[PDB]
């Protein structure tokens, strides 16, 4: 009662007691700043007009899922090394360059059809956009299988970031790269599960 | 039951080993080992938690 | 068709309308 | 309770980061009241590895970083 | 039995050292007086004993949390 | 006079505390809070890594597991 | 009885995990820092004692080898509150 006590299972019936007498929850109020957590951005809206309808890109979406199957009846028939930032750039666009055969791709494993696209990433923030660099891309992206590991997940938000800037950059729809560029947003924001860069119209 | 006051060396997580002679333990596999050598020197009694323990050997 | 892609891709670009 | 929203989602399939870091893709056949998930269709992608395809896998839910679920998953619904 | 060696720690109020599960490069001291069924300590006039440096930080009276304890010692 | 883990916690509310995790950050703010599985709330919150300072979090919930040990500060 | 959790609720509404409940409430975002050592930046759906939780319009970022932030989106999730360690309210973030 008033004594201590003087074995173990005591004290902790003791302790326990005691601790249901304690309030469960305790609020103290106070009486009277932030560091900021950078973010990567979105993706760039497209001018008036330049946006593509639903339908379209839900035709795509679904066009290139097919595309995808494809893909893998060649992958089941079996270039620069993998870490040649240089000579992968050359080989696919040379100057010309090799295209993308199945032929090619079907023989390209997933770290490399990924580090390939992080070598054309870094082609493209400092080169224009041809049409034989959006072959490669999307072929590129036809190439990864999927669940994507997130380093992946960043590139080709990455990419379609890219994409964005640029299309602001065309002065008339009748430009070669829009429907390229819509393309490649659309696949990243729909196809690959990254609907925040999307173009909701 | 019987490793009780039998002599035994302990590896503990985080890559740790010790040598001393099982004293008492209880139902949550916490022991208690007597003149017990830290394997990198003497340390006395010490308590070792249930977990903690990945292998126990005599 | 050893350049489907090629193809696949052409066809898409196209099809913007 | 949450877990009891967790177990309404058989035949969802879904992306599962493990604590390794392993994302591993798949169809729930079931999930328990510890969170242990069993799949089945899986795809698991590895740091240094090619892809793994497997017929079934059944997961810890200790080791489970969190789920992926499907955009259309109707969430205000199931959480009920 | 531990539970009778951790509450003779507490009745002579002794030293003791305790060995972190997470932590390897250090051990807390201090002086036990109070715990719980979850072997929560509230653990007086307490140290962080840095490992290689030879180096004691003063804490105070803390409370160490039960789910990190591998070991105890006296001191 | 024994002081035990729950009352010495309800007593540190209002005040000072440097929080200290299972994984070497730590954490000094105002102890607003404090619930049944020892999860707290901090206003004010600084993060050491290393022991630099390394942000300004303002108000912050920390989830129980991951502490260490919590202790005072003046 | 049952209707002690309510007790439960209340208990929410102040204490640690109020924290929460304010996403929740307001439609708040919420900073999460995570064992993965990434951070995950959403939206409260629900969660439990535990701080499993289902979030909504999550950006995962992280920075890796100076250091080159990146950054991936989940439209809905659920996260183990074993993996979270702590959870800012009012976060403040910048393009």
């Amino acid at each position: 009662p008033s004594v201590p006590p003087r074995t173990p299972q005591e004290y902790l019936r003791r302790v326990q007691i005691e601790a249901a007498q304690c309030p469960d929850v305790v609020v103290a109020q106070i009486d009277p700043k932030q560091s900021v957590n950078i973010s990567l951005s979105g993706c760039q809206p497209a001018p008036e007009g330049y946006s593509p309808t639903l339908q379209w890109q839900q035709q795509q979406v679904a066009q290139f899922s097919t595309v995808r199957q494809n893909v893998n009846k060649h992958r089941s028939h079996w270039m620069p090394k993998s870490e040649d930032e240089e000579g992968w750039k050359k080989f696919c666009l040379g100057e010309i360059g090799f295209p993308p055969l199945l032929s090619i791709v079907s023989r390209m494993n997933q770290a490399t059809v990924t580090s390939v696209l992080e070598y054309l990433s870094n082609w493209f923030g400092e080169r224009d956009f041809t049409p034989e660099l959006g072959r490669w891309l999307y072929a590129l992206l036809a190439c990864l299988e999927k669940p994507l590991l997130p380093e992946a997940h960043s590139l080709i938000r990455q990419l379609a970031r890219r994409c964005s800037e640029v299309r602001l950059l065309v002065d008339s729809k009748d430009d070669e790269r829009v429907p390229a560029l819509n393309l490649l947003i659309c696949l990243v924001s729909r196809y690959f599960d990254q609907r925040d860069l999307a173009d909701e119209p | 039951k019987k490793f009780m006051d039998k002599k035994l060396s302990l590896k503990l997580n985080g890559g740790r080993h010790v040598q001393g002679i099982l004293r008492g333990f209880d139902p949550f596999m916490n022991l208690v080992i007597d003149e017990c050598v830290e394997m990198a020197n003497n340390i006395g009694m010490v308590v070792i938690r249930g977990n903690s323990i990945i292998m126990l050997e005599a | 068709d050893d350049t489907a892609l090629i193809k696949a891709y052409d066809k898409a670009v196209a099809s913007f309308k | 309770k949450l877990v009891r929203f967790l177990m309404k989602l058989s035949h969802e399939t879904v992306t599962i980061e493990l604590k390794n870091g392993t994302q591993v893709h798949g169809t729930i056949t079931g999930v328990d009241v510890s969170m242990n998930t069993h799949l089945k269709a899986v795809k698991m992608t590895l740091k240094n590895r090619e892809p793994v395809q497997l017929e079934t896998l059944s997961i810890r839910g200790n080791n489970i970083r969190y789920f992926i679920l499907p955009d259309s998953l109707p969430l205000d619904t199931l959480l009920v | 039995q531990p539970i009778n060696l951790i509450f003779r720690y507490l009745q002579n109020r002794s030293r003791i050292q305790v060995w972190l599960y997470e932590q390897v490069n250090m051990r807390i001291e201090g002086c036990i007086i109070g715990f719980d069924e979850y072997m929560n300590l509230v653990l007086d006039d307490a140290e962080e004993i840095h490992s290689k440096t030879k180096s004691r930080k003063q804490l105070g009276r803390i409370m160490l949390k039960g789910d990190n304890i591998t070991l105890l010692q006296s001191v | 006079l024994p002081l035990n883990p729950k009352p010495f916690l309800n007593g540190l509310t209002g005040k000072p505390v440097m929080v200290k995790l299972k994984w070497g950050m730590e954490y000094k703010g105002y102890l607003v809070s404090v619930d049944g599985y020892m999860n707290m709330q901090l206003a004010n919150t600084e993060e050491y890594i290393d022991g630099a300072l390394s942000g300004h979090l303002g108000e912050v919930l920390i989830r129980c597991n991951n502490v260490l040990y919590i202790r005072g500060v003046e | 009885p049952e209707e002690l959790q309510k007790r439960e609720e209340e208990e929410f509404n102040t204490g640690p995990l109020s924290v929460l409940t304010q996403s929740v409430k307001n439609n708040t975002q919420v900073l999460i820092n995570c064992r993965n050592n990434k951070k995950l930046l959403g939206r409260v759906k629900a969660f439990d004692r535990h701080c499993n939780m289902v979030l909504e319009n999550v950006k995962e970022m992280w920075t890796e080898v100076k250091p080159v932030n990146k950054d991936r989106y989940i439209s809905k999730m659920f996260l183990r509150g074993d993996s979270v360690i702590v959870v800012l309210r009012n976060p403040l973030i910048a393009g």
